[PDB]
């Protein structure tokens, strides 16, 4: 049972590595959540700082690829980190040779074609990781692609990731459904981030202080993270009405 | 000591009214010693026609090159290739060699087995196309072919008057010219018939 | 590049991809090479099993490796092709920088040492 | 040769002659220079032409894949960057001159790229032989944001310009106009020069030519 | 060309003409000489175009990339980068570039990098071939902690004397002034600092 | 490391032979028939598709009958994707030594050429032998006309009639019975067909099921010419030879 | 079964193995610790008195990076020492481009991009070493631990090796009963107390203490060795609350 | 980090079988339906757009790729795999034809370099075969109108038409009955809407079908590939 | 090395070739033979720089007698010529090219024709009726173009190679110490010992 071991195919046609790679994504225990507004992207995700050891702000799973480019992953943060610096790497050398700022999908497609040579090469492992791209596109507009260990990528309009990832997309899918748009309809990002929010505290039934949350927007021309304290002020919105 | 001017001769190429017509010397030599008297220039892959004048190891050279590449060509394609086809493989093939080229002068000459069309073309040593309708020429006396060629050329012209327009072309350049002479052939090329005469002219 | 060490010693001090490749010869044709006092005589088997032959134009099995030599095999007809270019070229380098054409032995010599250098080498039976 | 290029109010008008030389000799009178990249960008070509001719052709095929993997239009920018860099790393021995013109998601963008791998970007410029009589014309006349036919107009008039004064250029006049909403290929825009007429028929009559021996073959 | 970098009170000012010869021949009246690198870190290019184009770009790259993994990078970081390359390409290169930026921590900072790849960390800096008619002027008239009003007629004055002089220089005075309150673009036309 | 993963393709059994070319052998085994007949007159190249449903397109399809020169053919029995990387080859080969010696490649060297290549997969890199085995038909001005065959060890052998593919052992039985050193190109057109026709696991031989090809010198002015049957021409000659 | 024979290997629970037993390596050696400070961080590592004819104050086991990063580590000592040496590569060239030293999370993510490429080919091993490791940089004080994996994060604290739980406990007090913050001169004591404490897992052998630190204030942030008089006092300081 | 698997992961078992190609047309068969038909006057091809979520944009998803602008291609199996096969079919046509001879290659060329690119993960070191069947629709001037298959053996054969992937035994039966050589291209598309309505479980509509046609030029040339709007699949279905 | 001749009569190819070695001031060999067999029917003559001439001639000789023994045949002397080209045309692009040129005089057993190549160091390939490298051409190939007949016997053929001979031992300034002359026929390749 070597075809279990490498990324060759199994006799259903299976690679079995690829999809263990896919168990490893939630090793972390996170959920993330990707939504778009009209003029922003907002990406927010779990933060769970088990130890008090710890130094609570080093404890990341979001990432700034470029300026515009934003990347939050859901996986071990080692292999996290390979994909982050492999991104940022890419993302920095397209616009030297091409003269203009990497787009997200451009971003994602790369990812996702390196990510598929792990899956058909048997010397490199696939990434346990799955790579959620967040930026305002200046030709495509707000925009979420997401890649994965086996390869595969594609655009989405709001997006979840992790173990209780299926509560938040029916969460997500049946506003959607009842607003009938592809985006919430909100001229701020930080009423975005403030539906995000709420729409999470809905689907995982857990209310959130500032230190449980980890908040990402993109806007035109920049990518940025919340602090605690934005995030707190956040929070005091959502509890106010 | 120029490469382009050792060994000598002359191609030249033109249109007519469904038809196509290729001529060269036959002279080969070192400088002013000559040598060969059956120095042919002009070869075929089908029924694409190419002259080369220069450098005689090149002519020679691309020759078989250019025999090699249509011979697969044709294996892949399951067809001969076209002038048109053809025109852009030798500019490819020249400026592969960009920065230590083949010191030639080739052109190109044919009929579009499909559209029927007449075509010809020229080159400079690294690939760039001279894409003219009336007339190519090449070689020691290029000078003197396009003086010739553009006070007796006109459009349109039958096979037989053709003929007699080119070999002028042709034989009143090479008289000109120290390094070209020594015999010339005329290819008259049609769309399913290829007429190659030897021209008789002074032996010096 | 494939490095792989497929001959390679066993417990007993048996290297048992040379001993099988020895199973591969006798699994071949018969040969047979007899020396008189003024000439040498080398005999072939052919297996009739094959018929429809074209008998001008199959590989025959002596080859001349120069005009003076000749090497006739039993095993692989394929692998003994790749020891017949090889030994008709070291023929021609050895005339080429000697000016003599090699002896028998010269000749064996190197054609032993070829099939030696497969039997520690990686990647390769 | 005369390349010449200006932005005006809705986009950018190339320009171009049609002599190809060889030393003193004119091989073609009318040659193309205007080359295509993209469905957007267009470029005219000085200096060496085989050089000019493949360099326009390899960037614009590389970036008719990078177009097909990114699924948008591509930029002025990024023909300009591939063609620079490309063109500095052989060091001035690729001996393309460009002028550079095409209309953007970001609007209109014009370029001159030399030999060596340096670049302007600019609203009016001019390349070739005859740059000088062309960037008199444009030194002379010029206006930022002129309307379509103004700029055809001027372009037109600085070819002209390095045709009749510089020895290098003639011919034909070949403009190529890029705006959002269209792309205009003028082949020929204007023929400033009547070919000249021949006064007698110099072509001999048939059975003149001295012939040894024939060979026919059919196909 | 002619080109400088001046720090002053609030930060730093860069001052370039506009000039680009093809030997007596203008090939370009309106050339931007000053480059950015990075939000706050400015060049001026002197030298071979190609060269210092295809340089300013690099390093553009390898702060883009700094900034992507370790943050804003310091001024004296992006003269290292622009200093490594001309050194180790010395042989190749002809530049001789001026760099400026502005850090909250450091504020104006200028460093010149000429020729040979050497790096010389300055209060002003002066170069390309208009410089050699300034040295006088801008040593008789530069003081340190200068107002960016006297730190722009410094410069408009110093370039165009060299403007004056130098045929290679020419055209109008473009200026970038780098300071915590942001980046600001300047540019002075010849009726303006000719009548000076 | 990765020596646990590792096949060994290139090894010796006990018993001396070399395990995936002999595998490769077995695959070949289940490939549709190819018959190759030497004529004095010419050589005929028969062969049997596989598969077939009435929606694939005939007229242009090539599975089986390959030209490597204007003098030289073959005819494949295994892989398909496998013989075109071989035939490549052989078609540069061809053309390499056309350009160095101005002369055709004569069908031996050729045929060497190929199996050398097939020997090397077999003795070092460590990769899979190409499953595939040819019948070369070809003519040079030596020998004139020539059949030889090639294999996944990189043997290769003359014949003046051959089969490869499936059903070898019926087939090469038919074909030693009624082949004469006499015969003529026509009369070996019909022992092939009848062959197939007799060796093929199918219900009845018809001309979407065939390949065919012929190398005469018969042609105007002692010059070789290559005829690949067309699927009308092919059906032509199957009602000429009275099996349908 | 067979995923913890070959490095890479994904088991189908999503895990790698032999980076699991590589922890196992790191979990068997001695017990080191790092203690970040108001201004600075502070090392410190147990080493075990195998024989008497071991030369005192010669084995060392703290190694430095550049002039401003620590690094301490448990479990396979080469294995360390290869990571390190790997780590003067980074901060070297680092600092040939950059010209200033590299910061510490900058070095942080190039021990932990080196460690995580060999968790990636069946072709090497995975490192049997934690490594607890910092200094001063631009921005003040970091502290850090990396793991096999190449998992890394910031410390107030961190401990490694076979006395972790006890280190970890000890730590805890430390950042529960100084929110404003612990001196750089106190964290050497503690430091020492804290080795001192977590030599009750390794009591069988006695051993040696090796403390190092870099502070803004005490050592100008450059990484030094705790020598002499400053380390008998926290010597003593650490005796008597055993005692 | 040493590439060490330079041995072929592909090799033959005893029985003649190669495994791993096999084992990757299992693959193949596990994913959605997509055929193509050819007409007279052009040819068609089409698959169902299988949406992972509907949170997810599925016009970002191109199942149906343009290789050149006279050749499309369409697959099933795995989709990260026909990604990189039509990122290098694309380049290929530039590098190995359009560099060389100016002008785009004729799909039986461009369909052998495809499955030259399947056939060495077949046999070179350390790789898989390619877990996909492409179905490969063009035009050139000396070949007319083409489509043919491709499989991960790298083995092609050219079809008047066909279908592959999860239903495509039903659908090719149901093609044999509908096809003729006098189809117009209209004909076809209809026949192709057809036969890939019985594989559709679910909404069967212009946003969940993907369908291009190799026909007419659309204004040197036009380029005859032409993906179908999500409009004008629905204009056809009230027609069905 | 100095004169290279070379003329194809009715039924054979004769090759003559100068004797002298002279390196600077001194005569070295009057009795070095300028020429290889490269197989039974195909012989090659050489002149050019010193060492690059003999190091070609045994190079082409060593590959030709290779090709012999693995096919068990003999090439015609318009495939040797062709190879011989080629190998002259990737010397000349080169690092360091060979400074060699050729005449291949050889006997084509199939066509029964003698068969005469004249090659120069850039891969210039020419078949004559007679041909000659470097300066002696200047002088003799005007008493060819006058004497020369296709149909000469083959003594026919040495005694107008005596008159080309003797006009270079009376016009050119170098004693090159008389010629090897070798006749290529049917029969093979023999030495005409007395010339
Ligand atoms: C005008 C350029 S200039 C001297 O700056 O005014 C034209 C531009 C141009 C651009 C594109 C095309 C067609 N694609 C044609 C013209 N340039 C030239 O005319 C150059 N001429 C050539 O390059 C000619 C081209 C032949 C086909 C007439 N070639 C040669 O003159 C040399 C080639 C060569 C070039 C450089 C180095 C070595 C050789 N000849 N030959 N043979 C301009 C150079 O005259
Ligand atoms: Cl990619
Ligand atoms: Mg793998
Ligand atoms: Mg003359
Ligand atoms: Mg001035």
């Amino acid at each position: 049972g070597y075809d279990r071991h490498i990324t060759i195919f199994s006799p259903e046609g299976r690679l079995y590595q690829v999809e263990y790679a896919f168990k490893a994504t939630n090793q972390t225990n996170i959920n993330s959540l990707a939504v778009r507004g009209k003029d922003c992207t907002v990406v927010i995700s779990q933060k769970k700082v088990p130890d008090k050891l710890l130094d609570p702000t080093t404890v990341s799973y979001i990432f700034c690829i470029s300026r515009t480019i934003g990347m939050v992953v859901n996986g071990p943060i080692p292999d996290a980190r390979n994909a982050a610096l492999r991104a940022k790497a890419e993302a920095a050398e397209f616009r030297y040779k091409y003269g203009y700022d990497m787009p997200c999908d451009v971003l994602a497609k790369r990812m996702a074609n390196l990510s598929q040579i792990y899956t058909q090469r048997a010397y490199m492992r696939p990434l346990g990781v799955i790579l959620t791209f967040v930026s305002v596109d200046e030709e495509l507009g707000p925009s979420i692609y997401k890649t994965d260990p086996a390869g595969y990528y594609v655009g989405y309009k709001a997006t979840a990731t992790g173990p209780k990832q299926q509560e938040i997309t029916t969460n997500l899918e049946n506003h959607f459904k009842k607003s009938k748009i592809d985006h919430i309809n909100e001229e701020s990002w930080e009423k975005v981030v403030e539906f995000a929010i709420t729409h999470m505290i809905d689907a995982l039934g857990t209310e959130f202080s500032k230190n449980d949350l980890e908040v990402g927007v993109a806007t035109k021309d920049k990518f940025f993270t919340l602090s605690a304290e934005n995030i707190e002020e956040r929070l005091v919105a959502i509890a106010e009405q | 000591s120029d490469p382009s001017s050792i060994n000598g001769g002359i191609v030249v190429a033109m249109t007519g009214k469904d038809c196509v017509a290729i001529a060269c010397d036959l002279r080969l030599g070192s400088q002013s010693l000559g040598v060969s008297n059956k120095f042919e220039k002009i070869f075929h892959y089908g029924h694409v026609f190419l002259g080369i004048t220069g450098l005689a190891t090149d002519v020679t050279t691309l020759n078989e090159m250019f025999r090699y590449k249509t011979n697969l060509y044709k294996l892949k394609e399951e067809r001969a290739i076209e002038p048109e086809t053809f025109t852009q493989l030798v500019s490819s093939s020249l400026y592969e060699r960009r920065f230590g080229p083949y010191f030639v002068g080739p052109v190109v000459a044919g009929i579009n087995s499909k559209s029927g069309k007449p075509f010809i073309a020229g080159f400079d040593l690294i690939g760039c196309i001279d894409e003219a309708k009336d007339f190519i020429v090449s070689g020691t006396a290029s000078d003197q072919l396009f003086g010739m060629c553009e006070s007796l050329y006109e459009p349109n012209l039958e096979p037989e008057d053709l003929f007699e327009t080119i070999s002028q072309a042709l034989l009143n350049a090479a008289d000109r010219d120290a390094l070209s002479g020594w015999g010339a052939v005329v290819y008259i090329i049609k769309k399913d018939e290829v007429v190659k005469r030897y021209l008789k002219m002074r032996q010096d | 590049g494939y490095d792989r060490a497929l001959s390679i010693f066993s417990p007993d001090g048996h290297i048992f991809q040379v001993e099988y490749a020895l199973e591969a010869v006798k699994r071949g044709t018969c040969a047979v090479g007899v020396k008189g006092k003024n000439c040498v005589v080398l005999g072939c088997e052919r297996r009739s099993t094959l018929k429809l032959q074209d008998t001008r134009i199959t590989p025959s099995k002596v080859s001349k490796i120069d005009s003076h030599v000749v090497l006739s095999f039993s095993g692989l007809n394929a692998d003994s092709r790749i020891l017949i270019e090889k030994a008709r070229v070291e023929a021609q380098s050895h005339r080429l920088t000697l000016e003599d054409p090699v002896t028998v032995e010269y000749l064996t010599r190197y054609v032993a040492g070829v099939q030696q250098r497969y039997t520690q080498s990686g990647g390769v039976r | 040769t005369t390349i010449a290029g200006v932005v005006y109010k809705d986009g950018i008008v190339l320009g171009a002659d049609t002599r190809a030389t060889e030393g003193m000799v004119v091989a073609d009178k009318n040659c193309s220079k205007i080359h295509f990249i993209s469905p957007n960008i267009y470029c005219c070509g000085a200096g060496t032409a085989a050089d000019t001719d493949m360099t326009t052709q390899l960037i614009s095929s590389n970036l008719e894949l990078h177009s097909l993997s990114t699924g948008r239009l591509p930029r002025v920018v990024t023909a300009n960057r591939m063609l620079k860099q490309m063109l500095f790393r052989y060091q001035g021995y690729i001996g393309a001159a460009l002028v550079l013109g095409g209309v953007d998601v970001t609007g209109p963008h014009l370029y001159s790229i030399y030999p060596h791998g340096s670049t302007d970007k600019l609203p009016y410029v001019t390349m070739g032989s005859g740059s000088l009589a062309a960037m008199a014309v444009f030194e002379d006349k010029f206006r930022p944001d002129m309307e379509e036919e103004e700029a055809k107009n001027l372009v037109s008039e600085a070819i002209a310009a390095g045709i009749f004064n510089d020895l290098g250029s003639g011919g034909n006049i070949d403009l190529c106009v890029i705006s959002k909403n269209k792309l205009d290929f003028l082949r020929p825009y204007t023929v400033p020069n009547k070919k000249g007429t021949r006064l007698g028929r110099y072509r001999c009559e048939k059975g003149t030519t001295a012939v040894l021996t024939e060979k026919i073959t059919p196909l | 060309t002619s080109i400088m970098a001046v720090t002053f009170k609030d930060g730093v000012i860069l001052g370039a003409d506009s000039r680009t010869t093809t030997g007596a021949y203008i090939a370009n009246r309106v050339t931007d000489k000053l480059t950015r690198v990075h939000d706050k870190i400015w060049c001026c290019r002197s030298g071979s175009a190609a060269d210092t184009q295809a340089i300013a770009d690099i390093v553009q790259y390898h702060l883009e990339l700094y900034t992507s993994q370790y943050g804003t990078p310091s001024t004296e970081t992006a003269a290292s980068v622009f200093k490594e390359l001309c050194y180790e390409n010395k042989d190749n290169l002809t530049a001789g570039i001026i760099v400026a930026g502005y850090d909250d921590k450091n504020k104006g900072e200028v460093y010149t990098i000429p020729l040979g790849g050497s790096v010389h960390k300055l209060p002003y800096a002066i170069a390309g071939s208009g410089s050699t008619f300034i040295y006088g002027y801008c040593d008789k008239n530069f003081r340190e902690n200068m107002s960016k009003e006297e730190t722009v007629d410094f410069i408009k004055h110093s370039l165009s004397q060299a403007i004056k002089w130098d045929g290679s220089s020419g055209g109008v005075i473009r200026m970038v002034v780098l300071t915590a309150a942001g980046v600001e673009r300047l540019i002075f036309y010849p009726d303006e600092y000719e009548q000076l | 490391g990765s020596r646990r993963y590792d096949s060994r393709t290139t090894i010796f059994s006990p018993e001396g032979r070399l395990y995936q070319v002999e595998y490769a052998l077995e695959s070949i085994s289940h490939a549709g028939t190819a018959i190759g007949i030497m004529a004095s007159d010419g050589i005929v190249l028969a062969a049997e598709r596989k598969v077939t449903s009435t929606l694939l397109e005939q007229d242009t399809s090539t599975e089986k009958l390959y030209k490597l020169n204007d003098k030289i053919a073959v005819a494949v029995a295994g892989l398909t994707a496998d013989a075109e990387i071989l035939i490549n080859t052989a078609r540069i080969h061809a053309q390499n030594y056309l350009k160095t010696y101005n002369e055709d490649i004569p069908v031996e060297i050729l045929v060497r050429r190929l199996s050398d290549i097939k020997q090397g997969y077999t003795q070092h890199g460590g990769l899979r032998p190409f499953g595939v085995s040819f019948i070369y038909a070809g003519y040079d001005d030596r020998y004139g006309y020539q059949l030889y065959t090639s294999n996944p060890s990189g043997n290769y052998t003359g014949w003046k009639a051959i089969s490869v593919g499936a059903n070898t052992s019926a087939a090469q039985t038919l074909l030693q019975m009624d082949y004469k050193d006499d015969m003529k190109v026509d009369d070996a057109i019909e022992l092939a067909l009848k062959t197939l026709s007799k060796t093929t696991d199918s219900s009845a031989l018809t001309y979407d099921r065939l390949e065919f090809a012929t190398i005469r010198k018969g042609a105007n002015d002692g010059e070789v010419y290559q005829k690949i049957f067309k699927p009308q021409e092919i059906k032509d000659i199957l009602v000429k030879t009275g099996i349908t | 079964t067979g995923y913890d024979l070959s490095n890479s290997v994904f088991s189908p629970d999503g895990r790698n193995f032999q980076v699991e037993y590589a922890v196992k390596a790191v979990e068997n050696g001695t017990t080191s610790i790092g203690i970040k400070c108001n201004d600075g961080v502070v090392f410190a590592v147990e080493k075990l008195i195998t024989s008497k004819l071991l030369v005192p104050q010669k084995n060392v086991k703290i190694q430095v990076v550049d002039r401003h990063i620590g690094c301490v580590y448990s479990g396979l000592i080469p294995d360390g020492r290869h990571l390190v040496n790997r780590g003067r590569e980074e901060a070297a060239s680092f600092k040939k481009l950059y010209k200033t030293p590299i910061p510490i999370p900058a070095f942080a993510d190039r021990l932990g991009q080196y460690v995580q490429a060999h968790t990636l080919y069946n072709s090497v091993r995975p490192f049997g070493v934690s490594t607890i490791f910092g200094g001063v940089d631009k921005n003040g004080a970091h502290l850090y631990m990396l793991e096999p994996s190449g998992s890394y994060w910031g410390y107030k604290g961190a401990a490694t090796g076979k006395g972790r739980q006890s280190a970890k406990a000890e730590l805890e007090k430390l950042v529960d009963h100084h929110p404003e913050g612990l001196s750089a001169r106190e964290a050497v004591k503690q430091a020492a107390k804290i080795i001192y404490l977590a030599h009750e897992d390794n009591k069988e052998k006695d051993f040696e203490l090796e403390i190092s630190w870099c502070s803004l204030s005490e050592t100008n942030g450059l990484h030094k060795f705790v020598k002499g008089d400053l380390l008998q006092e926290a010597i003593d300081f650490a005796q008597k609350e055993i005692n | 980090m040493t590439d060490r698997y330079s041995f072929s992961l592909t090799t033959f078992s005893p029985s003649g079988k190669l495994g791993q190609i096999d084992y990757a047309l299992t693959a193949v068969k596990q994913g959605v339906t997509s055929l193509g038909i050819k007409a007279t006057n052009g040819v068609v091809i089409a698959t169902e757009k299988k949406s992972s979520s509907p949170l997810a944009m599925s016009e970002t998803l191109s199942k149906v790729s343009l290789l050149t602008p006279d050749i499309g291609a369409v697959y099933s199996g795995m989709g990260p795999d026909y990604r990189v096969l039509v990122d290098k079919s694309r380049k290929v046509a530039h590098t190995s034809y359009k560099r060389i001879y100016g002008e785009y290659p004729p799909t039986k060329l461009l369909v052998s370099e495809v499955a030259k690119i399947m056939q060495e993960a077949t046999q070179s070191g350390g790789v898989r075969p390619f877990g996909v069947s492409l179905l490969i629709a063009g035009h050139d001037e000396f070949n007319g109108f083409s489509l043919y298959q491709v499989d991960p053996s790298g083995s092609y054969f050219p079809w008047k038409a066909t279908a592959i992937g999860k239903g495509s035994v039903a659908a090719k039966t149901f093609l044999e009955k509908r096809w003729n050589d006098e189809l117009e291209l209209e004909d076809a598309i209809h026949i192709a809407l057809l036969t890939l309505k019985e594989s559709v479980e679910g909404e069967f509509n212009g946003d969940t079908i993907e369908l291009a046609i190799i026909g007419d030029e659309n204004p040197d040339k036009g380029p005859r590939f032409r993906k179908l709007t999500s409009q004008e699949i629905n204009d056809r279905l009230e027609a069905l | 090395m100095d004169i290279i001749l070379g003329i194809r009569v009715q039924d054979s190819v004769i090759l003559a070739s100068s004797k002298a070695v002279t390196r600077g001031i001194s005569v070295l060999k009057d009795s070095d033979d300028k020429t290889r067999q490269l197989s039974p029917h195909t012989l090659m003559s050489f002149a050019g720089e010193a060492g690059d001439t003999v190091q070609f001639a045994e190079y082409i000789q060593a590959n030709i007698q290779l090709y012999s023994i693995r096919e068990d045949y003999e090439l015609s002397p318009q495939a040797v010529s062709s190879f011989v080209r080629q190998e002259l045309a990737k010397s000349i692009r080169s690092r360091r090219p060979y400074q060699v040129n050729v005449l291949i005089g050889g006997y084509d057993k199939k066509k029964n024709k003698p068969e005469l190549y004249q090659i120069d160091y850039l891969g210039t390939k020419v078949e004559l009726p007679y041909g000659a490298h470097g300066y002696s051409g200047f002088y003799t190939f005007s008493l060819l173009d006058h004497h020369y007949r296709p149909d000469m016997t083959t003594e026919e053929g040495l005694d107008l190679l005596k008159l080309c001979v003797q006009e270079l031992e009376k016009r050119m300034p170098m004693d090159f110490k008389g010629v090897i002359v070798k006749i290529v026929d049917k029969d093979g390749i023999r030495q005409v010992d007395d010339f």
